[PDB]
């Protein structure tokens, strides 16, 4: 593909700057919205403890062992469930 | 503007290098040598700081064995294997 | 090759010295702890 | 006297420190993992950053201000690195073989489907596709910065850089608050295998990638490049292009097609 | 005559069967009589007695093709050494034997071992060509 | 019936799957007819032929998860 | 500057060469006893 | 920001002797004594530890 | 002083001569684990324990001649001794990054002898295969050490491939192209690519087994959905090419002692060679599961990994006849280094092809995991990786210490060693087609004459092995100066002197272009 | 001038050689070793049942 | 080239009459790389040129090398020497055998 | 008078003489090994089961008392 | 089982087996007489004074020594690959056994009609009975019937481990979740013996396999009686 706009007389600063402001900062922040849009949370299942999930061979290192190190309560049960 | 050139701030021997390339000469060595036609009359002419130095000789164009020896201050050597002539021409830099 | 005669001459005695203190350095620590295996592999 | 192009280093201690600080991260890692104590890592992490400081420092001192790397210098520097970046690549590869690996002959376990029985995947449309176009700006405003420095414009290439750092960044915090949101976690068998560890070691050299531009950036301000000569920069204008093409392949294979 | 270590970078002498003309000369400082042994050999070579055609020689040159190619009896030492040495070695397994290794399971006493071949003889162990294969069932004993 | 037929599906040496299959098979049938009240014994090849593969503690554990509610496979 | 020649371009002392065979002595003996040490520390454990 | 590039030149290249690493003067030499003293204390640490894990607890 | 020159080196023959001495160390430390395994072999019984600390011997034996002795040596010691001499360079490219390849190794071997000291050791076997490798079969730290030490050493390894590399392209004399380097030097730049790629592959991989036993990920537990079998596919992705990274070094020496020895300016056929372990370095990479053919794969796969794997002795044989056509017509000289080229010549050939005979799934269905593997690559490796070691050994030992071994005594070991090693392995063929199993430290007593014999053998090794260490300290202890040295307009690593300077190659050597 | 070979290769050849073979037959045959040879021609098979 | 043209270009090579020591060296040493004994007509020609060098040590070493490239052919030294016999007693050159050279 | 004696090719002459006796050599070898080993195989495999009885051989088995599921 | 001083492969006891000697005589054939070639060429190139020391031409000898390996090489993989693609052909099995390893034992189900399965332990040396083989025999053998194919399935229920029975030439892996499988004949009624041929732990050497081949119909009142 050429993509759909035109230039290549050079590729100098202007031009690469003419890109950053015009193409890739405007995707960035339509994206942005769009995100900023599907965020606010979403409905978490109902917990089954299939064996396959939740792994737990070895303690974890730091906290009590069964806290993954990103555990956020509202989204992680532990193989037991949701916590309180 | 407000960014450097080498003119202005290359430094050591990169500004060494670059200066000299400038005036068309290689004090380090960077390019290869071209021969001469290698006789007695026209030897190759071998510059040095000291008064020996090692010469590779590559006899013939795409021969993969080079023929290695120190070439001393004083009469023109021959490659042990080819024969062509080479001289030292000792000191500076 | 050609080299120079030795500077330090190390004479057959000499070599049977280092030799033996060579294979002794080897062998006997070895040795020892093989020997004692029994009192080892049960105690 | 030299005459030869080519750098003599002096001598460097921080090779030994820099391999004892490696045996210490190592032995470090150890002892918490089963030892239950993080004190050897703390001083291995310690010492490995003191190590990378001081020398990169001295690369510095000698290039900028004392003038050792002439064209031969940088031309050897412009082969270690495309090697170094070839050697991250095929690191990457293994954990890419593992990934299609898993999920292309998923096993009963995980129900024999992709994703596995009880995984539900980030949708590859919201904070993914936000992070790939953060992450390719900052390929186009990296690459207007290393034009503004070749044409000598030092206040656009610390704009362009600048705004190149801030992506990083950025990327670097959305995917923070992804893995914090993220309803499936590491143990989650080899989905969250998979997933975390190739895309938490992309994250590490996403880190690595924006500190160097940061360091780039604090030597343009005390202007170490000329328009021509700035191979630290080249380098870790490689490295970012390089950090942004690992994550095309992440986003591709394990949020869009793994999905 | 003398080889310096400080010579390394100069073409030397060596007695090689296929550089049967070496850089320099064997000898290069002459005594008066060689020096003048040297202009003799100017004028025909047919007025050189044999003694002083041999040391002409002897100066250009350390060691004849002969001497140079000589064999030696350097084969004795090596391979009565090697045996030597090989021979030590079986001390070290006797003490080995002696000191570390315990008896050796029961299952090679001999009675052991008659039972034992007995009964892969009843199975047929290795029937066509190994084992069995050895063994003549109508005679009851082993194929002559 | 004496043991399990080749099957076209699952031809080389991994017959993982021809296990599973079988398994799943097993008790989709079951579970259809009992739905839809009528005859187990229609799905009697897939019980013989899992029966026949599949290890006794593989069985096992997906009998005990099935009942337990965390049976990954889709019946 | 560091010295130069036969002898001096290694990190040991070859100057006398009953010195220098207890020092090889103790550097490739330590390495041939070490295992023979570990085997022995392992059977001493359990 | 003014480019004192030039200083830092003079200051690098100045025929003193010194390796690089320890050039730019007395803050060199605290943090080379810093870090080899982490390295080699740690180290002597990591044995420590070594012996301690070698042996039932 | 010392310090300075030692520990803050950034010197290439010093930092060669670093690895040779902790080669050589490693050798010893290798050499014990062997004749431990022997020990054990040489009579019927339980002699050291069960099968954990005999295979705990067994796996550090191999990680230790593997990566502490033939890598360091080859690679760290002979590579930064020789390739900048044989291009006329003034240094490697990154003196400084060198040094740290080399301090890398003893801490990676004290990771390794911390694994053996601590819990009950690592019996994984080299390959450290899961799940017995894992946190339930091997709980505690002794796995996590090895994987360690494994991380460290290839840190090294690949900081050094990129150095010698770089120093290979970037820092031959202007006029000398890619087709006028040694061949050594060629396979040096061989060896450091296949490291380049190999090794991080291998630290993928281990990474992989590290989290599963400590971040409870499941890469290769069948109970998260991961497989066992995938660690194999990404240990022998680096493993087959580890094993032509330690050979092709030595392919590049012996082409060197062949040579010089047979009075030779140059070996037969230089651009056949390069094509030779260019192919070679190509195809080690398409062949790994050649080591997974009774783990259940289709029979197509398998098909294809034989023939890719046959094909191979192709090149392979190119440079063994051309080794033979270097030394027709030569004048020979029978000196100890020849003599351990030449027995490389012929055991690697015997040991390449019970190597072909294994290609061919069919057959290696019954020799897999018995001692037939285990006669190939010890033919291959304890004899053909080790005589072209201790050929390069003698053949260089005057240039880089300045004085001469005494060459009766150095033709005295080569003979005892020629006979022990085999002594020790041509028996395990038998061993392995009647089919004992590897990694047992007891057999049924059918096969007790092979395994007595062959534990003799290792003890014959021993013997030379404690030889060799007098015959390098008579030659320190009599102090022999070397004054001449042949063929040097062939052998520009000689042309400074032995030692050479410090500084060697301040000028660079003058080569036209004409 | 004889060199060493020339004064005691001899000597050395005989020697070693016949060390090597008087060390080895005894400790082949002298000191318990269990060769496990094959009974083929050499053991009667005896009732085990 | 048919082996009287190689023949001829040697003794060409060595007629010149103002070759210098190096060129005889040089002759000498590249010759015995062959996979041949010298014909007695380019041995002469070097022989003469040692004479015009003033060089009676080399003439003699040229003999033996040419005894040395017959290997275990002891025909081949023999009949060059037969056939040199008129130029060695021409140049009062000795033989290796004459001045006692041959022995160990 | 001696005759002149060939001076020329020495080496390429004794090589290509020893190379084709090898090649004889391999041959004769090729020959004897499918001969005394490979034909000698196949012919103790198929003299073994030509007339060879299963059940008489089990029947051998059993009352010799090897088996543990037939007695 | 093997037998003292062997040299070669155990006697063939499937047709598969015997299939393998013969390609394994064809192959070692040129194993033996390509390394006697060798050395025989070093041998001669070693003794001669002749000598030939110029520049040698190399591009003519090549094209022999690259299209005379290729050609062996051809030569071994006809017969290798006939022999792998024969052992993959349908074959009907008349009863599947699965095996399981564990550490350290083999355990064996055969589902095919009845719940069958049970464990098989080394017998320990200092129980041996008169004549039996020190670390093969097991407490309980693996009866099959001579004469039929077997589908023989492989597992494992906790480390690798591999089942082995060289007279028949198998060895398949034992890999956890994994189901490998295998194909087994015996033309002879017997004993035939395997030993763990995957590292698995303490006691790798100690956990053998031993097959009883014997007449279907005692097979069958074998397998009632197991139950
Ligand atoms: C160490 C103890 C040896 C025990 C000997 C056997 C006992 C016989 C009892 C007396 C009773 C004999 C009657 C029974 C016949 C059995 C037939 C069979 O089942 O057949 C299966 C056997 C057949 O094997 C044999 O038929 C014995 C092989 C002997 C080959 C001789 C060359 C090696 C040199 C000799 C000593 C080794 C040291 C060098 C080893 C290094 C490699 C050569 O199984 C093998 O595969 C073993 C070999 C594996 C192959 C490696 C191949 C390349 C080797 C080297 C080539 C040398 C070339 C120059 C030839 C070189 C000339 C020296
Ligand atoms: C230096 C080390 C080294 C090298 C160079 C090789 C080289 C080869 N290896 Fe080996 N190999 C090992 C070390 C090495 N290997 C190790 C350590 C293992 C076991 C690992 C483990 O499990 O722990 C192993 C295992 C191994 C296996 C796995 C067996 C198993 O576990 O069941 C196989 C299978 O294909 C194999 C094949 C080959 C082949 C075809 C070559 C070829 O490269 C050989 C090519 C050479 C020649 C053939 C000889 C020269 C050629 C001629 C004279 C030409 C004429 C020849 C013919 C026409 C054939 N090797
Ligand atoms: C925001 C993006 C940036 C990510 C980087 C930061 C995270 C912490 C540090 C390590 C990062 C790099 C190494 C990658 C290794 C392991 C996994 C890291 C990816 C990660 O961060 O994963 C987290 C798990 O982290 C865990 O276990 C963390 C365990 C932390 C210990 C790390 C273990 C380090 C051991 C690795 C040794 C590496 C050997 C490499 C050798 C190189 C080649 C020689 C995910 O959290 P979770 O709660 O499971 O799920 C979230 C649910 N809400
Ligand atoms: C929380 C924060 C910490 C995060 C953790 C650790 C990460 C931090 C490492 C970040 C990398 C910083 C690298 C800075 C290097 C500065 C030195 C430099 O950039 O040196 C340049 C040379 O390049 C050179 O060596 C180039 C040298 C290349 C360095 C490449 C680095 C990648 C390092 C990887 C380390 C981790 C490995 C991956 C894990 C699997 C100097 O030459 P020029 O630039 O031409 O200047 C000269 C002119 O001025 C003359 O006119
Ligand atoms: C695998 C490689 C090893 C190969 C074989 C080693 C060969 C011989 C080693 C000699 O070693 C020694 O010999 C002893 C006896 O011969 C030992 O002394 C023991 O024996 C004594 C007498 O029996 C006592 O005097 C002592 O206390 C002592 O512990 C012992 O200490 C040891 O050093
Ligand atoms: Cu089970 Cu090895
Ligand atoms: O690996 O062969
Ligand atoms: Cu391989
Ligand atoms: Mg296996
Ligand atoms: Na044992
Ligand atoms: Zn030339």
């Amino acid at each position: 593909a050429s993509a759909a706009k035109g230039d290549h007389g050079g590729t100098g600063a202007r031009t690469w700057r003419f890109l950053t402001f015009g193409l890739a900062l405007p995707s960035v922040a339509l994206c942005t919205l769009n995100s900023w849009l599907h965020s606010g949370h979403r409905e978490r299942p109902a917990f089954i403890p299939y064996h396959h999930l939740r792994i737990r061979t070895k303690p974890f290192s730091w906290g009590d062992g069964n806290h993954t190190f990103f555990h956020n309560p509202r989204v992680n049960p532990l193989p037991t469930g949701y916590e309180k | 503007g407000g960014v450097p050139t080498d003119e202005e701030q290359a430094t050591g021997l990169e500004r060494e290098v670059m200066l000299a390339a400038r005036k068309g000469q290689d004090p380090y060595n960077i390019l290869a040598p071209k021969a001469t036609s290698g006789t007695k009359e026209d030897p190759n002419l071998v510059p040095s700081i000291t008064n020996k130095r090692i010469v590779g000789c590559i006899c013939e164009e795409d021969n993969s064995t080079v023929i290695w020896f120190w070439l001393h201050k004083g009469e023109a050597q021959r490659c042990p294997s080819c024969g062509t002539h080479y001289k030292l021409v000792p000191h500076q830099l | 090759i050609t080299a120079k005669p030795a500077k330090t001459p190390t004479s057959p005695k000499e070599q049977a010295i280092g030799l033996s203190v060579t294979f002794l350095s080897f062998l006997l620590p070895a040795g020892w702890v093989l020997y004692h295996l029994d009192n080892y592999k049960k105690s | 006297h030299q005459t030869h192009a080519y750098h003599m280093v002096n001598p460097s201690p921080w090779p030994l420190t820099g391999a004892l600080s490696a045996l210490l991260m190592t032995s470090g890692l150890t002892m918490w993992f089963h030892f239950n104590s993080m004190t050897l890592l703390m001083i291995g992490l310690t010492t490995n950053m003191l190590t990378m400081y001081q020398w990169w420092r001295d690369v510095i001192r000698e290039s900028t201000f004392q003038g050792h790397h002439t064209p031969a210098v940088q031309k050897g520097l412009r082969y270690g690195m495309i090697l170094f970046i070839i050697s991250e690549v095929l690191f990457f590869t293994g954990f890419f073989w593992a990934f299609y690996h898993s999920s292309l002959a998923p096993t009963p376990e995980l129900g024999g489907c992709w994703p596995p029985t009880g995984i539900h995947p980030l949708n590859p449309l919201e904070v993914p596709l936000l992070n790939t176009s953060v992450l390719l700006a900052s390929g186009v405003s990296i690459t207007w910065a290393h034009h503004s420095l070749m044409e000598g414009d030092r206040k656009h290439m610390l704009q362009a850089l600048f705004i190149t750092i801030t992506l990083g960044v950025y990327f670097t915090l959305l995917q923070a608050s992804e893995y914090y949101e993220a309803p499936f976690t590491i143990s989650d068998g080899v989905y969250g295998s998979t997933f975390f560890v190739a895309t938490g070691f992309h994250g590490l050299h996403v880190i690595i990638g924006s500190t160097f531009l940061i360091v780039c950036f604090f030597r343009q301000l005390k202007f170490h490049f000329t328009s021509n000569h700035h191979f630290g920069f080249e380098a870790a204008a490689w490295y970012w292009h390089f950090v942004d093409v690992v994550w095309l392949f992440l986003y591709v294979s394990i949020y869009w097609w793994g999905s | 005559s003398v080889v310096k270590s400080e010579d390394y970078a100069l073409p030397s002498y060596v007695d090689r069967r296929d550089y049967p003309l070496p850089d320099v000369a064997h000898v290069k400082n002459l005594s008066a009589s060689q020096k003048a042994l040297k202009e003799k050999e100017k004028a025909s070579w047919s007025s050189l007695s044999i003694d002083e055609k041999v040391e002409l020689y002897r100066l250009k040159f350390k060691e004849s093709f002969a001497e140079m190619n000589r064999s030696t009896n350097e084969w004795k030492t090596v391979v009565g050494a090697a045996m030597f040495f090989i021979g030590f070695t079986a001390l070290l397994l006797i003490w080995e034997k002696h000191y570390v290794y315990g008896p050796i399971p029961h299952t090679f006493e001999e009675e052991w071992v008659a039972k034992q071949t007995k009964r892969m003889l009843d199975m047929k162990v290795a029937p066509i060509q190994g084992f069995s294969a050895k063994w003549d069932y109508d005679k009851n004993e082993w194929k002559k | 019936y004496q043991t399990a037929p080749f099957d076209s599906r699952f031809p080389n040496q991994n017959q993982t799957r021809n296990c599973w299959q079988n398994y799943l098979d097993f008790h989709r049938c079951e579970k259809a007819m009992t739905a839809k009240g009528g005859d187990v014994s229609v799905c009697e090849w897939y019980r013989r032929v899992y029966k026949s593969l599949c290890p006794i503690s593989w069985v096992s554990t997906w009998d005990d998860r099935r009942a337990e509610g965390t049976f990954p496979g889709k019946i | 500057h560091y010295e130069e020649g036969p002898g001096k371009n290694i990190p040991f002392s070859v100057e006398n060469k009953w010195r220098l065979l207890a020092m090889m002595t103790l550097f490739f003996g330590s390495g041939f006893a070490a295992p023979f040490f570990i085997v022995r520390h392992q059977l001493l454990k359990k | 920001f003014e480019n004192r590039v030039a200083e830092k030149q003079k200051l690098f290249q100045e025929d003193n002797g010194l390796p690089v690493h320890l050039k730019g003067g007395a803050t060199d030499n605290i943090l080379y004594r810093v870090t080899m003293t982490l390295c080699l204390g740690g180290t002597l640490y990591s044995l420590y530890c070594l012996g301690w894990a070698s042996f039932p607890h | 002083m010392f310090i300075n020159r030692w520990l803050f080196s950034t010197n290439h023959k010093d930092i060669g001569t670093l690895y040779l001495l902790f080669g050589a160390w490693a050798g010893m430390v290798g050499t014990a684990l062997s004749l431990l395994i022997r020990a054990e072999l040489g009579q019927p019984g339980t002699l050291l324990g069960d099968d954990q600390i005999y295979n705990v011997v067994v796996t550090a034996h191999a990680f230790v001649m593997i990566f502490f002795m033939v890598m360091p040596i080859m690679i760290g010691g002979f590579g930064n001794w020789l390739v900048p001499l044989m291009i006329g360079a003034p240094d490697m490219a990154f003196p400084r990054m060198n040094n740290m390849s080399f301090w890398l190794l003893p801490p990676s071997f004290l990771l390794l002898l911390a694994s053996s000291m601590v819990e009950a050791g690592a019996g994984t076997g080299w390959t450290v295969y899961p799940p017995l490798a894992g946190n339930l079969a091997h709980a505690g730290a002794s796995v996590d050490l090895t994987i360690f030490s494994l991380h460290l050493a290839g840190v090294s390894s690949i900081l050094g491939a990129i150095n010698f590399i770089t120093t290979i392209i970037n820092m031959k004399p202007p006029a000398m192209s890619q087709y006028q380097t040694p061949l050594f030097v060629w396979s040096v730049m061989i060896t450091a690519v296949l490291l380049l790629l190999s090794l991080p592959v291998l630290a993928a991989g281990i990474t992989m087994l590290l989290t599963d036993r400590n971040l409870n990920t499941t890469f290769f537990d069948p109970a998260g959905g991961g497989d066992p079998i995938l660690y194999q596919h990404l240990f022998w992705f680096f493993g087959h090419p580890e094993v032509y990274i330690l050979i092709l070094p030595g392919f590049g020496m012996i082409s060197h002692i062949v040579t010089y020895y047979s009075g030779k300016k140059e070996p037969f056929g230089y651009m056949g060679m390069v094509w030779a372990m260019m192919s070679i370095g190509f195809l080690g990479f398409i062949v790994w599961a050649h080591h997974m053919f009774t783990v259940g794969m289709d029979v197509d796969t398998r098909a294809y990994f034989t023939s890719a794997t046959m094909i191979i002795a192709i090149p392979t044989g190119v440079k063994v006849f051309s080794w033979l056509a270097t030394l027709h017509g030569g004048n020979i000289k029978w000196s100890p280094a020849m003599m351990w080229a030449l027995g490389f010549i012929f055991l690697f050939t015997v040991g390449g092809l019970t190597g072909i005979v294994l290609a061919n799934s069919s057959l290696d269905i019954v020799l897999h995991d018995t001692y037939y593997v285990v006669a190939h690559f010890h033919y291959v490796l304890s004899m053909g990786a080790v005589f072209a070691i201790m050929g390069g050994f003698v053949h260089w030992f005057p240039l880089f210490s300045g004085y001469t071994l005494n060459d009766t005594w150095a033709k005295i070991h080569f003979a005892i060693m020629f006979v022990g090693v085999n002594m020790t392995f041509f028996p395990q063929h038998f061993l392995g087609l009647s089919g004992m199993p590897r990694r047992y430290s007891d057999y049924p007593d059918a096969y007790t004459m092979w395994n007595t014999i062959s534990s003799m053998g290792s003890f014959i090794s021993l013997t030379a092995v404690m030889l060799m260490v007098f015959i390098i300290w008579e030659a320190f202890a009599s102090k022999r100066e070397v004054l001449t040295v042949d063929l040097t307009t062939t052998n520009l690593e000689w042309l400074n002197g032995c030692p050479p300077p410090y500084h060697t190659f301040e000028e660079p050597t003058y080569v036209n272009l004409k | 001038a004889p060199d060493f070979h020339d004064k005691y290769g001899n000597a050395v050849l005989a020697s070693g050689a016949t060390f090597c073979v008087a060390v080895w037959v005894y400790m082949a045959t002298q000191i318990g070793i269990e060769w496990n040879p094959s009974p083929v021609g050499r053991v009667t098979p005896k009732e085990w049942r | 080239e048919t082996d009287e043209e190689f023949d001829a270009r040697w003794v060409t090579y060595f007629n010149k009459p103002d070759i210098d020591a190096w060129e005889l060296r040089k002759g000498m040493n590249t010759l015995v790389g062959y996979d041949l004994v010298p014909e007695p007509k380019i041995i002469d020609a070097a022989l003469r040129a040692c004479r015009r060098l003033n060089d009676f040590a080399s003439a003699v070493r040229i003999l033996e090398v040419v005894k040395d490239k017959a290997g275990p052919h002891k025909e081949i030294y023999p009949y060059v020497i037969q056939e040199l016999r008129p130029t060695l007693n021409e140049l009062g050159i000795s033989t290796p055998e004459e001045l006692g050279l041959d022995k160990v | 008078a001696l005759a002149k004696p060939q001076m020329r090719g020495l080496l390429a002459r004794r090589l290509r003489f020893h190379i084709v006796g090898a090649f004889m050599v391999s041959l004769g070898f090729a020959t004897f090994y499918k001969f005394a080993v490979a034909e000698k195989r196949k012919k103790a495999y198929a003299d073994f089961y030509r007339n060879y009885d299963s059940m008489k051989d089990f029947e051998e088995m059993r009352k010799a008392g090897i088996f543990q599921s037939a007695k | 089982m093997a037998y003292p001083m062997q040299l070669g492969f155990q006697d063939a006891t499937s047709p598969i087996m015997e299939e393998l000697l013969h390609f394994h005589d064809h192959t070692l054939m040129i194993v033996f007489l390509i390394s006697s070639l060798v050395l025989y060429i070093i041998s001669l190139m070693l003794t001669t004074k002749l000598t030939h020391t110029s520049t040698m031409d190399a591009q003519e000898v090549e094209t022999i020594w690259t299209i005379l390996p290729a050609i062996i090489l051809i030569l071994i993989a006809l017969p290798s690959l006939r022999i792998l693609y024969m052992m993959d052909e349908i074959n009907n099995p008349s009863l599947t056994v699965k095996t399981m390893g564990h550490q350290w034992y083999w355990s064996y189900e055969y589902t095919d009609y009845e719940d069958l399965s049970f464990d098989s332990y080394m017998i320990p040396t200092s129980e041996l009975k008169p004549g039996e083989l020190r670390l093969l025999e097991v407490d309980n053998r693996v009866v099959l019937p001579m004469e039929m194919t077997i589908r023989m399935l492989v597992s494992s229920e906790d480390v690798l481990h591999s089942w082995a029975v060289p007279s028949l030439g198998l060895k398949t892996d034992a890999i956890p979740g994994r189901l490998n499988q295998t194909t087994l004949m015996s033309s002879r009624p017997g004993l035939y013996y395997g030993q763990c041929s995957e590292i698995c732990g303490s006691n790798h050497s100690f956990m053998p396999i031993v097959l009883e081949l014997v007449p279907l119909k005692y097979f069958e009142k074998w397998s009632a009686s197991m139950l």
